[PDB]
């Protein structure tokens, strides 16, 4: 890549599973006779993600739109490798292992993913202030969350009775049908713009669709489909 | 109650019908009474 990189071309990189990288160098060392570290792994293991990941930069001469995948061990962020991969990313997204089993096939941990361009000046300034409250909603339900399963909805306030279930809408709107699913689900995939889901995260922030039950958000593209589908059901 | 079923049975008519058992006509104004617990942690109680 680093050949059409070099010559201007812009270059789409998708490696995937850079943790296997880091296992295969670990388990290399440990033939070699080096030091183990930490769990088991090579003593080199800042340098040689160094080595690989400085290598995926856009440079003055072309640009590199890099995508890479992390296999985290178990369920452990606090492994060397994605601890080691975090420090060189631009944008990171984190899929967590309840979302999913939640059937939130996405899966992503909005507070757990963050991004460098998410800023007004390079994003749009409606953009960022959705995002901000999208991550201010469901932080306030993670704080809750332990009241929530010991003692219920009841007990919260109004306010936070209403974010909290905003929070629950917000979480179940995020899933997405994806064209790649059609093999095992029966859902057709659905493309939503970034204009379109900014303006349909405001509206649901708005208040707007606090009316509709949170099972209307499963598995939906922007909000007019959420919309049609109430109306369809009346 | 069964004084109210004994004594309202012999007041049938609607001119000694008046004070509080009288049935206004168009009615312009309701009042009406809540009583909820003093305490929360009741569960649904309160909400319902």
């Amino acid at each position: 890549a680093e050949y059409f990189r070099d010559e201007g071309r812009d270059i789409l990189l998708f490696i995937d599973n850079i943790f296997r990288f880091v296992q295969a160098g670990s388990e290399v060392s440990s033939l070699l006779g080096r030091m183990p570290s930490q769990v088991g792994y090579q003593p080199t293991l800042g340098t040689e993600m160094g080595e690989l990941q400085e290598r995926i930069t856009s440079t003055k001469r072309g640009s590199i739109t890099s995508m890479q995948a992390v296999y985290v061990p178990a369920d452990d962020y606090t492994d060397p490798a994605p601890a080691t991969v975090f420090s060189h990313l631009d944008a990171t997204i984190s899929l967590e292992r309840s979302i999913a089993e939640r059937a939130i096939f996405p899966a992503v941990d909005p507070l757990a993913s963050t991004s460098r361009i998410l800023d007004p000046n390079i994003v749009g300034e409606e953009h960022y202030r959705v995002a901000q409250e999208v991550k201010r909603v469901l932080q306030r339900y993670k704080d809750l969350k332990d009241i929530i399963a010991i003692l219920g909805m009841e007990e919260l306030s109004d306010e936070d009775k209403l974010t909290v279930q905003r929070a629950r809408k917000i979480e179940l709107f995020f899933s997405q049908p994806f064209t790649v699913a059609q093999q095992f689900t029966g859902r057709p995939g659905k493309y939503v713009p970034v204009k379109k889901t900014v303006e349909s995260f405001a509206r649901l922030l708005n208040g707007e669709g606090d009316h509709i039950p949170e099972s209307f958000f499963y598995m939906q593209g922007d909000f007019d489909d959420v919309l049609a589908a109430y109306e369809a059901s009346q | 109650r069964e004084v109210m079923a004994n004594l309202t049975a012999r007041v049938v008519g609607a001119a000694r019908r008046g004070t509080l058992l009288e049935k206004r006509e168009t009615v312009k104004s309701v009042a009406l009474l809540v009583v909820t617990p003093d305490r929360g942690l009741c569960g649904s109680l309160v909400a319902n």
